[PDB]
């Protein structure tokens, strides 16, 4: 049945791993327990006897094969029931012949396509970069080797170690998918699949994977989920030792990784639960194999040290002392020789032996040991960090409000210092903070800063899990598993339990009146609120309401209080992170009072932070906020509400252990509950505590007298405590001055963490005066430090879980690699890499499809090749051009898809047939309500991707029932008839401008209504309910579960198999824009009439220059023949990659790249693209006026006075290394026209045709560099069109619009 | 006899007005300060009083002074 | 005789006590208010919980539960 | 005639007065030095010692039970 | 003039007469009050010696019997702490300033992890082979945990 083949089960591991559902679906058949699980809490004490006595399909088949599985097992001896991670050594090893050979299928087809592409994949990367670089390097243009060996080797995926169990676990995974997908229609077919591996046996079904070895008559058994896990894991170590081996940086690692993995194998097996402590010191080695190369003695081998005997007192515990001994001398042997890119390098190896199993008992265990607990503050610290907290909120006020304190209560302002600032409205220094902290800390405020409760809305729109009431708790769990008494107590879930559908659903939601849900005390009089803890290793399930005043509350803190502490979001949390590393001593060592400033760095680890905050301790710090909201009480919430409720660890299948278990305020604080938890609860209130930190952090800096750029983002703390000295003052002085002040500083940082409640260690927290961390991230001298073999162990052959989709599979893979090749790799290994993965991605689909046609094109060898070369936006697979691997995909699409065409043709790997059959295609639907709502695009024939479709009727679905009083004008009976009509005016003109039309509907309320819509949670289980109360149909379904074969037929229908005899004028000698113009002016055409859509393509940036390094003698033979623009790019001779800094010229900073409410700022942009676009007149002005109208309440003399110019106005993944782009100086003076679009990704592609000159394998620098990009002897040199003015044929459509939303109209007229 | 009198008045006046005088301003703003070192004590007190959460409905929009007076 | 000059100059030194007898009466007021001050701080800090060997003065989590049963007041 | 026993009366009145002023006002300000620096003991064993307990229920009862 | 001025230093001097009867009597009993209130209120604080660790967590428990502040605590949760508390009136803390309910948890090197960091310390520095090789050499030779000290200074300068 169709219903059942949309939401797939997953390919990859998203959830945490539970021990006794596997324990459950082991105790269900009949198989006998490890000896670790005897006594176990919940084996012992279920009914077992009702529930063997189902019969469900969830029973049969576990009994089935228990009986299955008991036949090829003796009767002999003992069968030994080894439990995970115990049985790690042997399913790393598995070996399935079967699924070798049903592999190599595909390696043989993979071995033809090298044989038949391979010298054009050197053809095409051996001619474009000689284009780029010129005739002064055509005698230096050779192959990278991990290009060579990628060419030599084509089955690289098939021929390393751990590929005969990657093969296996792929296999083995795919039909369990495939059996889960067979037993969602009701039937009675073989439900079991055995397979033969070497010694023994492996058993597959809906919920276990069942593998025996009959030689030492062993088995495991694992649970859904758990094989996905380990099919995660042979892939991602697998493609390591791919990366690893293959890369010339990197290959000393590929031993020390292999045997880091074997070792820790081996200790599985006797360690078991207890080795992932050894996993989770895996990352403190390659953080203190980066502090083994500090500049002085001082920090270098400290916490390296540290971790080493954190090894052995956990390995002294469980093992032999001469077996901890020995292990001990193999792991620092294997972390030691690694240079600092090689060490961070080594936090790749940290879900490659992949996750324990929780239980909540001992996850519980876990937080009634450090949440019950006592604790005793110290009030005169108190009072110190709330001198800072009080001084840092009348600083920010006072800078944000042009110069005027808070409205204190006046009666409260005390000593001649502080009541002289006052009188003055001046600046609170922190040495006043310190010194007058008695008086500082007592200062109060009134009701001078007014909140606004629902500010982002994107907050409400998350489908967070929702605990059902403390009177129904019970429900959380399996009614299976519950004993009769417990049954009882279950009732019906009316509800979905979610924050996205509950807050649609929401009848008279005002929020004002929710908030005092909270400043009313009427919350804590409430005795239905109960919360739930999750399994994790952040997250909890609230009551609707208590989760309501949550988000309001955070959102409150968010915009107003929190920017006040300087909020220390893309680039800024990494500008000001690589600037921050300008400051260590190594990045300024050409120069080396007040000239000069350096730092050293401290990240810390604080000891269970979140759940170390008590009301005794925050009562204060919140009692400064809800005076000046005007609140009585408010944002002491949690702790009030957690001392008087008792919270459970959930999950379905840990319920309870004791069976006379009715309500939460009888349990005792014991098996799963916590009861009174006195401390905070991870994510939850994180602003408050990020603020009492920040003063904490700059109140220490203040008691040892330094200064210090901190940022926080909880116990993320980064900490730079500066110096500043002397252009001539000795080194020995700089870094002992710099180790004196951080020696002050942790000190302090320790004695005032510590009598507010919190332990940061001596030990575990990482000083060093070169790099710090930051997010997983390690910033070292003012480069960022590679993490290619994290990237690597992502890398894998199936993304997503709505279809069987090859296209957004091969999009996951297409990203990856260009993520490699930013972290640096080389271009001519990256796009191979990206061309044999796509590859095995669309054979791997044609088989293993857990969705039973396809044979027709399969084995069409050329096809495939053409298929997953031709770009995505002409219809083929390849979403990673050959540009992307230089810049980033800003531009026009289209433009650069025919750009990677004509060059793929130019070499001779992709065909001529087939650019002039997209430049034949037949057109496809094409409409004014697309083409505005997706410019640059072409109006070929094409199939809807699952994701968007099941996306976009989610979206419709939920705002049916959408009954708030907020949000209320978002879903209308004709909302989709307003874009249709409004596409319709704006578009169907003399001049049809798509780009524009798509500003200014996105400026309008119809753009509005679909940015509101798109701010919902689009997760599978709201995927599930909105298909289980509006099916999605019978030919959109039907376009769902075909769609990859739709589209590769469609690609092989229009443009690889056609013959196309009429033949059009355009040649294939022009430039790429002519083409993409003619492509979008011919497919329009049915919709257009004949009208040139115009003012959409971008040149290409490869195509555009022919670049040229200078030889010796200077000036270029590319500027010797008649060309003087171009653009300048120097670089400086000499210059040491490394450690060594004495000498380098100046490292900066690299190039990347009012007052009013924001529905007034976009009617603005509305008017003035209008109007830059259509002409100036009053005609113009009319209709802008009308559909700045739609967002706004003002009228026409203040918009063509409030028009701004017209303009151009229509971590986690930096992006790259920066080696020699921090030392490369840029002239753009003789490209006298570009001075925009064009500049700022010529900068970029020479900076990076400049960084690709260099690998990761050199350190020096010899010569200075200069290129020369000229493009006057360029064919996409076209003059920009003369705008001629006119005025729109008719009139705007009414645009109807709701006053009441502030969401979406501003009714006060400015 | 009036002179003899006279310059024993004005001795005893003069000299007794030098250092009473002398004396006040000094304990005068040493009540001063007092004020201001015992206004921060009914201040922590208040701020003591609502740590604890049998003082919750306590709301934050009164003086910790007055709490200090609460009873 | 001319007494005069020498009562002018009693003219001139009567000011000094003048303005500090002046200030006298404000210290003898602040005085009074520093007493009651101290007195309700001593009325205060003998019930607070101050912690002894016996640990009499507990409070539970009842009180929480009961003190919350309405509105929060406002004491200034 | 009259002067002399107008300053005879003055001068015991003006003496009277300020030697029974003098010999309090000095021990009034040994005496409040005395008190400002007997307040500042209860400016530290009230203000810096103070140490603020919370004693969490780190045992095994029900909540009923500690909601007694 | 005589009586003109005689008129107003009798009326000054009746005014310092009003100052001195009124000023004694009443501003010594009440700073004698005074001091009698501010010593109730020193005698009502209760210290109790609590004996942090710090950072200083040597072993003999003596030493933080000896370094060990007095503090008048405040109760302001929960519960009953009496479990916390010594025969003695002493609470020790964590760490974490957990109290516990025994102080013996406050007070609770090898050789071939020193040898291993070193090793580290000269196969990962930049160095000079020979000289790299020497120290290797002479660290092998090495049997105590003092003279491998020897070789991570001379190491880490140079």
């Amino acid at each position: 049945r169709a219903e059942h083949q949309i939401i797939l089960p997953e390919s990859h591991l998203s959830s945490p791993l539970v021990k006794h559902k596997l324990l459950y679906y082991w105790k269900l058949t009949g198989l006998p327990l490890p000896d670790e699980c005897d006594f176990d809490h919940l084996i012992l004490s279920r009914q077992w006897k009702k529930i063997l006595e189902s019969s469900t399909p969830d029973i049969e088949r576990m009994i089935k094969l228990g009986r299955s599985v008991h036949q090829t097992l003796s009767h002999s001896s003992k069968l030994t029931g080894i439990l995970h991670p115990r049985c790690l050594e042997d399913l790393v090893g598995l070996d399935i012949p079967d699924s070798t050979n049903k592999f190599r299928r595909i390696e043989k087809k993979i071995q033809i396509h090298n044989t038949r592409y391979g010298e054009p994949f050197t053809r095409l990367c051996s001619y474009v970069e000689k284009k780029l670089l010129g005739s002064s390097w055509t005698h230096k243009i050779r192959r990278s080797e991990e290009f060579d060996s990628l060419r030599t080797d084509p089955a690289f995926w098939f021929h390393s170690s751990w590929s005969t169990a990657k093969f296996a676990w792929l296999h083995v995974k795919q039909i369990q998918r495939h059996l889960i997908v067979a037993a969602r229609t009701r039937s009675a077919s073989n439900k079991l699949v055995t397979l033969s591996h070497r010694s023994g046996q492996v058993f597959i079904t809906p919920e276990l994977v069942i593998v025996t070895h009959t030689n030492e008559n062993k088995f495991t058994c694992l649970s859904q989920e758990l094989v996905l896990m380990y099919a995660d894991m042979m892939e991602g170590r697998d493609m390591v030792n791919i990366i690893s081996s293959t890369a010339v940086h990197l290959r000393c690692l590929a031993e020390k990784i292999d045997d880091i993995l074997r070792l820790v194998d081996a200790l599985a097996r006797d360690l078991g639960n207890q080795v992932y402590d050894v996993v989770a010191l895996m990352e403190g080695f390659a953080y203190g194999a980066v502090q083994l190369l500090e500049p002085s003695g001082t920090f270098a081998g400290d916490f390296f040290s540290f971790n080493l005997q954190e090894l052995r007192d956990t390995l002294i515990c469980l093992l032999p002392q001469r077996i901890a001994d020995s292990v001990t001398h193999a792991i620092a042997n294997i972390f030691s020789g690694l240079e600092q890119n090689q060490a961070a390098e080594m936090l790749c190896l940290l879900r490659l032996w992949g996750h324990p199993l929780l239980e909540s008992r001992a996850a519980a265990k876990a937080v009634r040991a450090q949440m019950c607990a006592p604790k005793m503050v110290d009030f005169d610290m108190i009072l110190q960090v709330l001198s800072f907290f009080k001084g840092t909120i009348i600083n920010g006020y006072r800078k944000k409000n042009a110069g005027v304190w808070p409205r204190v209560k006046a009666h409260t302002i005390y000593g001649n210092v502080i009541a002289q600032l006052h009188a003055d409205s001046a600046e609170i220094s922190h040495d006043i903070m310190l010194r007058e902290y008695k008086n500082l800390s007592a200062i109060e405020f009134e009701a001078c800063i007014e909140y606004d409760p629902v500010t982002n809305l994107s907050m409400f729109l998350k489908d967070k899990a929702i605990a059902h009431p403390r009177n129904n708790w019970l429900a959380s769990f399996r009614r299976n598993l519950l004993s009769e008494e417990q049954k009882k107590n279950v009732q019906d879930s009316t509800s979905t339990n979610r924050l996205l559908i509950e807050f649609l659903e929401s009848n008279d939601f005002d929020p004002y009146k929710e908030m005092e849900y909270l400043t009313t005390l009427e919350y804590l009089r409430d005795d239905s609120v109960a919360v739930s803890y999750s399994l994790k290793e952040i997250f909890a399930k609230l009551t609707k309401k208590l989760r309501n005043c949550q988000v309001m509350a955070e959102g409150i803190l968010a915009d107003q209080i929190a920017p006040f502490f300087q909020g220390n979001d893309s680039i800024s949390l990494t500008k000001s992170m690589l600037a921050m590393s300008q400051l260590s001593y190594n990045s300024n060592r050409k120069r080396i009072k007040h000239r000069r400033r350096v730092a050293t760095f401290i990240t810390t680890d604080l000891q269970k932070y979140c759940l170390n905050w008590r009301y005794q301790t925050i009562k204060l710090f919140a009692h400064a906020i809800n005076q000046l909201m005007g609140l009585p009480h408010f944002f002491e919430w949690i702790h009030l509400r957690l001392m008087d409720t008792t919270m459970f660890v959930g999950d379905p299948f840990n319920p309870p252990s004791d069976p006379t278990d009715y309500d939460l305020t009888k349990v005792p604080n014991d098996d799963i509950y916590i009861v009174s938890a006195r401390g905070g609860i991870e994510g939850l209130c994180q602003k408050l505590w990020t603020m009492i930190s920040i003063a904490a952090i700059q109140l220490a800096a203040a008691r040892s007298h330094c200064r210090v750029a901190c940022m926080v983002q909880g116990d993320n703390q980064v900490i730079a405590v500066t110096r500043e000295v002397r252009p001539d003052d000795s080194p020995e002085s700089v870094l002992t001055q710099l180790h004196e002040a951080s020696d002050n500083f942790f000190r302090e940082l320790i004695h005032v963490n510590h009598l507010i409640g919190h332990n940061l260690k001596d030990r575990e927290t990482i000083r060093s005066d070169t790099f710090f961390i930051y997010s997983k991230r390690i910033f070292k001298d003012g480069a960022i430090l590679s993490q290619v073999l994290k990237n690597s162990s992502k890398l894998v052959l199936v993304s997503g879980d709505l279809s069987e989709n090859t296209v957004m599979s091969c999009a996951n893979i297409s990203s990856t690699v260009a993520r490699l090749c930013e972290n640096g790799l080389p271009k001519d290994f990256c796009y191979y890499l990206n061309y044999l993965m796509s590859c095995i991605q669309t054979y791997f689909d044609s088989e293993f499809s857990i969705t039973s046609s396809n044979q027709s094109w399969i084995n069409d060898i050329p096809f495939i090749h053409s298929y997953v070369l031709t770009p995505a936006q002409l219809g083929g697979l390849s979403n990673l051009q050959y540009s992307r691997l230089y810049t980033r995909n800003i531009g026009d699409p289209g433009t650069t898809a025919f750009a990677e065409v004509k060059r793929l043709e130019a070499v001779g790997l992709l065909g001529p047939n087939i650019m002039t059959n997209i430049l034949t295609r037949p057109p496809g639907n094409g409409d004014w309500a697309s083409l505005c709502n997706d410019p640059y695009s072409f109006n070929f024939e094409s199939v809807a991707s699952p994701s968007i479709v099941l996306k976009k009727h989610t979206q419709r679905v939920l705002f049916e029932t959408c009954s708030n009083p907020l949000l209320s004008g978002v879903h209308t009976e004709d909302n989709e008839a307003e874009e249709k009509a409004l596409a319709e005016y704006l578009l169907n003109q003399e001049v049809i401008h798509p780009r524009v039309a798509h500003a200014i509907m996105e400026a309008s309320s119809v753009g509005r209504r679909k940015q509101i819509q798109g701010l919902v949670d689009t997760t599978n289980t709201v995927i599930k309910i909105a298909l289980s109360r509006k099916p999605l149909g019978i030919k959109r379904l039907a376009r769902i579960i075909n769609y990859s074969s739709m589209h590769a037929m469609l690609f092989r229908d229009d443009v690889f198999l056609s013959n196309r005899a009429n033949h059009p004028l355009v040649s294939s000698d022009m430039c790429s824009l002519a083409l993409a113009d003619y492509a979008r002016n011919r497919s329009w055409s049915p919709l257009t009439g004949g009208r040139k859509i115009l003012g959409v393509s971008n040149p290409d940036t490869i195509e555009l220059v022919e670049g040229e390094i200078l030889s010796i003698s200077g000036g270029c033979s590319k500027c010797d023949s008649g060309d003087e623009q171009f653009t300048w790019f120097h670089l400086p001779s000499n210059i040491e990659l490394t450690d060594d800094t004495s000498k380098n010229p100046p490292m900066r900073v690299p190039y990347l790249g009012a007052h009013m409410s924001p529905h007034v700022k976009a009617a603005l942009r509305a008017s003035s693209v209008l109007i830059w676009a259509y002409g100036d007149n009053d005609i113009n002005w009319t209709a802008a006026l009308k559909l700045a109208r739609s967002r706004c309440n003002i009228s026409s003399e203040y918009l063509r006075l409030l028009s701004p110019l017209p303009t151009a106005g229509n971590t986690f993944t930096p992006a790259s290394l920066y080696r020699v782009s921090p030392y490369v100086h840029i002239s753009n003076d003789s490209q006298r026209l570009f001075t925009n679009v064009v500049y700022q990704q010529i900068m970029l592609l020479g900076l990076s045709l400049i960084e690709s000159l260099f690998p990761m394998t050199v350190t020096k620098t010899y010569d200075e560099i200069t290129l020369h990009l000229h493009s006057k002897f360029s064919c996409c040199i076209r003059e920009a069109p003369v705008a001629v003015p006119f005025e729109l044929t008719g009139v705007a459509p009414d645009l109807r619009v709701v006053a009441s939303n502030k969401f979406m109209y501003d009714p006060n007229p400015v | 006899e009036a002179i003899s009198q006279r310059v024993s008045k004005i001795d005893y006046q003069l000299d007794l007005v030098l250092k009473q005088t002398s004396s006040i301003p000094t304990m005068r703003s040493e009540i001063q300060q007092l004020k201001t070192s015992v206004a921060v004590m009914e201040a922590n007190l208040g701020m003591m009083k609502i740590l604890d959460p049998g003082c919750a409905n306590v709301s934050s929009l009164s003086d910790l002074r007055a709490v200090a007076k609460s009873h």
